[PDB]
DNA sequence: CTGAATTAGACAATGCTCTGTGGCTCTAG
RNA sequence: UAUGCGCAUAACGCCACAGAG
């Protein structure tokens, strides 16, 4: 059986309120001087990326051809996945549970649950 | 980090919580501060 | 308390206190010492080095934190 | 005044070239042409 | 908090003062003086999620 | 150590001949595509400097930021000047003027052939 | 290995964030698909730039000797973008000088936004130029720049969004001013730009566009002409 | 000689190679007290050769 | 003119974030993947919009108003529809 | 007019009913020029007049009048490429804290139709807008105390762009 | 019915500085 | 940031070859 990350989340928040008293002592990154709970299982998990500042992505530019670079390309192979399925969970809204398109045909399934495969993609 | 395999050192920093005094001389110009050894290891006080 | 460490000043200190020295007269600090036409503050610091008039306190850090307060004055030059 | 004379590579005959009509020797159609070379000071030392 | 990512000017009415996103005080701002490839460095691992606490005394 | 009279006599002296192919499709590109070498008749930036088709005379010394060439833009009218950005004195040698594989190529591409004079100075290998 | 049981592990999470984020808000993934293209006035409502309050009454000029002016004549190279003077001739057959027509001639604030625009990013001017209408010079200095701190101080800064804007504005107002058929190319000759510039604004007019260079030899040796929409009236 | 004169507000003042006259202007202000701005701690800076 | 900083680093400490801290942090939440428009301009909630820094110094800030010599630059954040691991710390979380 | 008021026992005691001159010793941060290692009295002072007619948000007002100049520690902290000894100063301020719709009190410079410009102790040029919309035959008819001195609320303050605390209050009578 | 050593696979490193030219950076569907 | 006269123009990487010590 496959483990979601959001399954993974909540195998280890309940194995964190069972033994956190101990992984706080493997893990001291997050929360200063270490009491009272202070690294929490939720930094092994991403409900967001960070996009740097854009002085620090700066685009090359020779005579009327732009060029991005490798971090803002990686970024947008994110954001294009990220809108991909948006639209997906947006088709499995309003079905079985107006404006739709049926469009988003492109991933790999011989289902409706494209989710797998656009979330190891992603 | 500056000598090798510098995420794995990074991860391990990370994971751990570590703290850098900054008193190793790859740390003080990581950060921009005068190296200790030297004309380093000592401060000049102007009396008042 | 007595001061434990080399009466004597190293070459790392007399560098450093030519530098603050130098960069003080390199601001319109007075000099202590009479120009004899000198135009670089490194030889008029060399100067005020060489008469014991430079009076700035070398704060010698133990590798404890530790330190100890020494004049440039109450320490030994040498060439 | 003082026409920009090219001279084609192949034939070396003198070719008048304005601005917006095509490049092409008017005898042979070669396609290189070199500039003339016209009379105007220019001061070197000898050293 | 010790945090180069936290301060931010705020937007003018004049007065430029700084304000820690963080914990909202504007009196616990000072400038230290870094390298221009440590503050792209520690951009770089916030980008990782990883934060780096400044001791600054 | 080389004899001052000899080097000052004509022993080993040479030139380097740098040729600058200068298309004006491919580098300036800003749109239209009707870019010709030209100078507008009263420019005061290439008088004397450059020939009536902004392009260099052939006898003509190069220092560092005189005209290079000029192109003017046909469709519009305003014409621009390159300017010398290399740090040596050269003579131009020659300019050839190149149209496209069927000689209908327009006023736009050229090669400017310069030499730069290169005597034995110190600090050189033989 | 997976089965399709790999498939309801999956769609748990589905129904999972299904829930705690609605229907509603799932259906409004419709945003950022094609959400506005930036920095100029939105596709309906062609009555902007010009508010009926502070309208055309300010610093006007007639005579046909001010129409031989453009360059400024004496005895100071040119003192317009010359478009007014391409469009002098619409304006001359309600009345040869002074037009009081129903576009009120407001042609002046498209020359007073060129003139603003070609002034660079850095301003030490309160007042631009002679400055009289304030409450326009209060529109410019609001909409068209933007603020900077700078050691304590503060400065208009004109940012290339802004250059943008007041181009697409320029264009705006050119284009119902001179009844949809508009010569792009002379604004190309005398304010400073490149023709990337006016085709890529020609691409961001997408919504019925048909351009064509109609006017070949218009000028004494050369062709310019573009900007054919060919739109629904204002 | 020298490619320019640091101010002491921190502008820099680059010095011509053109004309004397400009830096016979220069070379007169130089160690002259703290000007009309209100930052009288430091003098200028000759960026000399 | 005057030295603006005199205060000096003592240390240095390398830690991870909670998510509520970068929420915090970041100034803008980052949407559209086209990052120029036609007319050349950066794009609204794009990779490199003007909410973070300016990329060079034709244009200037959203969050402050600053150009491009005195921008500190901002972080943004593209909100993550479903939840992924964090490969920092992937081999750990497939330890526990 | 600008002129540099001493500190006169804490300027005359100009705490009255009204204006909040609060006095109380602080401790402030001084990177002394090397040009005053001697004279390093008109140093401090000099630069504690730099100091003076400028907002500091850790001395929470602005200060006015300094006194009892006071150096903690006989060391001087050198820093390591600097040239500026930087010294920890003690001294007992008079500082000027204002708050949004308080009391003040006020010397005119002009009254014109949207401008009044009242010098507070005689530093702070705070200008007033004249009208409030609600008349304009209170722009003639004096009525709002148009005299040499004048006392008003204060809605925002900003600082003046160049060397000064600016004050910008409505004059907010109390009638009408 | 499970800890045991072992072995194959994965992976990380491999001198320093400097000067040029030329092609390509989104062509294929 | 550089050049030119506050203004105008130009604001780069990756491979592969070749070379210097
Ligand atoms: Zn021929
Ligand atoms: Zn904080
Ligand atoms: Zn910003």
């Amino acid at each position: 059986g496959y483990l979601t990350p959001t399954s993974a989340r909540e195998h280890l928040s309940a194995l964190w309120k069972n033994e956190g008293f101990f992984l706080n002592y493997l893990f001291s990154g997050m929360d200063d001087d270490g009491m009272e709970s202070r690294f929490n299982p939720s930094v092994f998990f991403l409900d967001f990326l960070v996009v740097p500042p854009s002085r620090y992505r700066p685009v090359s530019r020779l005579g009327d051809q732009m060029f991005t670079n490798g971090q803002t390309v990686n970024l947008q192979a994110v954001m294009k996945d990220v809108v991909l399925i948006r639209k997906l969970l947006a088709l499995m809204a309003q079905e079985q549970k107006i404006d739709r398109s049926f469009l988003s045909t492109l991933p790999g399934q011989s289902l409706i649950d494209k989710l797998y495969n656009i979330w190891i993609r992603l | 980090m500056t000598f090798e395999t510098s995420f794995q050192f990074l991860k391990q920093a990370t994971m751990l919580g570590s703290h850098d005094e900054l008193r190793s001389p790859s740390a003080c110009l990581v950060v921009g501060k005068v190296v200790r050894g030297g004309t380093g290891l000592f401060e000049l006080k102007q009396p008042l | 308390q007595k001061r434990i460490t080399t009466p004597y000043m190293t070459k790392y200190e007399r560098a450093r206190v030519l530098g603050t020295r130098a960069l003080q007269i390199a601001m319109c600090a007075p000099v202590m010492v009479e120009l004899e036409g000198e135009t670089d503050p490194l030889l008029i610091a060399m100067k005020e080095l060489k008469a014991r008039k430079i009076p700035i306190i070398i704060r010698r850090y133990l590798p404890d934190g530790s330190y100890e307060d020494w004049g440039v004055d109450e320490l030994i030059i040498t060439d | 005044q003082q026409p920009m004379i090219y001279i084609c590579g192949e034939c070396h005959t003198e070719n008048e070239i304005k601005s917006r009509d095509p490049i092409r020797c008017r005898e042979c159609g070669y396609r290189i042409m070199y500039k003339k070379r016209t009379k105007r000071l220019v001061v070197f030392d000898a050293r | 908090c010790g945090s180069l990512l936290s301060p931010l000017l705020e937007k003018p009415p004049r007065n430029r003062k700084y304000n820690c996103t963080l914990c909202s005080r504007s009196d616990t701002i000072d400038t230290v003086s870094v390298p221009y490839v440590f503050r792209y460095f520690v951009a770089e691992l916030a980008a990782m999620n990883i934060k780096v606490k400044l001791d600054v005394v | 150590i080389v004899n001052k009279a000899s080097w000052e006599r004509g022993f080993a002296h040479g030139s380097v001949y740098k040729s600058e192919f200068i298309d004006l499709s491919e580098k300036i590109k800003q749109g239209d595509s009707s870019l010709v070498f030209g100078i507008k008749p009263g420019d005061p930036r290439v008088l004397q400097k450059l020939d009536d088709d902004g392009l260099p005379f052939i006898g003509a010394k190069l220092q560092y930021g005189d005209p290079y060439y000029s192109y003017l833009n046909l469709n519009t009218g305003e014409s621009f000047v390159m300017y010398y950005k290399s740090k040596e004195n050269c003579v131009v040698d020659n300019i050839k003027v190149c149209s496209n594989d069927t000689g209908s190529g327009k006023f736009k591409c050229v090669c400017i052939t310069m030499r730069v004079p290169r005597n034995p100075t110190i600090g050189d290998k033989f | 290995v997976g089965n399709e049981s790999l498939n309801r592990a999956v769609a748990k999470a589905a129904e999972t964030i299904i829930d705690t984020k609605g229907v509603t808000a799932l259906v409004s993934d419709a945003i950022h698909n094609d959400l506005q293209d930036d920095s100029l006035y939105l596709p309906p409502c062609y009555d902007d730039a010009a508010k009926p309050e502070d309208v055309y009454k300010f610093e006007d000029l007639l005579s046909p000797a001010e129409y031989e002016a453009l360059q400024s004549p004496s005895e100071m190279i040119e003192e317009n973008s010359h478009c007014t003077f391409v469009i002098e001739a619409l304006k001359s057959l309600p009345s040869d000088v002074e037009s009081r027509d129903r576009q009120a001639r407001c042609i002046w604030f498209l020359d007073t936004l060129i003139k603003f625009r070609a002034h660079r990013v850095v301003k030490r001017k309160s007042a631009l130029g002679p400055g009289v209408p304030h409450i326009i010079n209060t529109k410019l200095l609001k909409h068209f720049t933007c603020l900077t701190y700078n050691n304590g101080r503060l400065r208009n800064l004109i940012s290339d969004s802004m250059k943008a804007k007041i181009t697409a504005y320029v264009i705006i107002l050119a284009l119902h001013i001179h009844d949809f058929q508009i010569d792009l190319t002379v604004l190309q000759r005398d304010l400073k730009l490149s023709e990337k510039r006016m085709m890529e604004i020609a691409k961001a007019m997408r919504l019925k566009i048909s351009k064509r260079r109609v006017s070949v030899a218009a000028g004494s040796e050369e062709d310019h002409k573009l900007g054919t929409l060919s739109l629904p009236l204002p | 000689g020298a490619s320019m004169v640091i101010n002491e507000d921190g502008s820099r003042t680059a010095l011509s190679a053109v004309d004397m006259t400009q830096r016979e202007a220069v070379a007169k202000q130089l160690l002259t007290p703290a000007t009309g701005a209100p930052k009288p701690q430091g003098t200028k800076i000759v960026c000399r050769h | 003119s005057k030295n603006m900083p005199w205060r000096r680093l003592q240390g240095i400490s390398f830690g991870m974030y909670s998510a509520e801290e970068l929420k915090k942090l970041s100034v803008k939440s980052i949407t559209n993947p086209r990052y120029l428009d036609s007319l050349g301009n950066p794009s609204a909630n794009g990779l490199y919009d003007l909410a973070l820094g300016p990329a060079d110094s034709k244009e200037v800030c959203s969050t402050c108003v600053q150009d491009f010599s005195n921008c500190s630059g901002h972080l943004g954040h593209i909100e993550l529809p479903l939840t992924v691991y964090n490969p920092l710390l992937f081999d750990k979380l497939y330890l526990l | 007019c600008l002129e540099l008021p001493t500190y006169a026992a804490a300027c005359a005691l100009v705490n009255s009913r009204y204006s909040c001159l609060v006095a109380g010793p602080h401790q402030r941060h001084i990177a002394l020029s090397p040009r005053y290692l001697n004279r390093k009295r008109t140093g401090i002072r000099e630069q504690l007049d730099a100091e003076l007619l400028r907002y500091s948000e850790s001395l929470l007002g602005v200060p006015i009048a300094y006194d009892n100049i006071k150096v903690v520690g006989e060391l001087g902290d050198i820093y390591d490429d600097q040239g500026h000894i930087h010294l920890n100063i003690e001294a007992d301020f008079v500082i000027f804290c204002p708050e949004p719709g308080q009391k003040l009190m006020g010397i005119v410079n002009k009254v014109s139709s949207s401008h009044i410009g009242c010098l507070v102790h005689g530093c702070f040029n705070a200008s007033i807008p004249k009208p409030e919309q609600l008349s304009a035959e209170q722009w003639q008819t004096m009525e709002i105390n148009m005299g040499d001195e004048l006392e008003f609320e204060v809605f925002r303050l900003d600082s003046d762009a160049a060397g000064v605390f600016c004050i910008r209050g409505k004059l907010n009578i109390t009638s009408l």
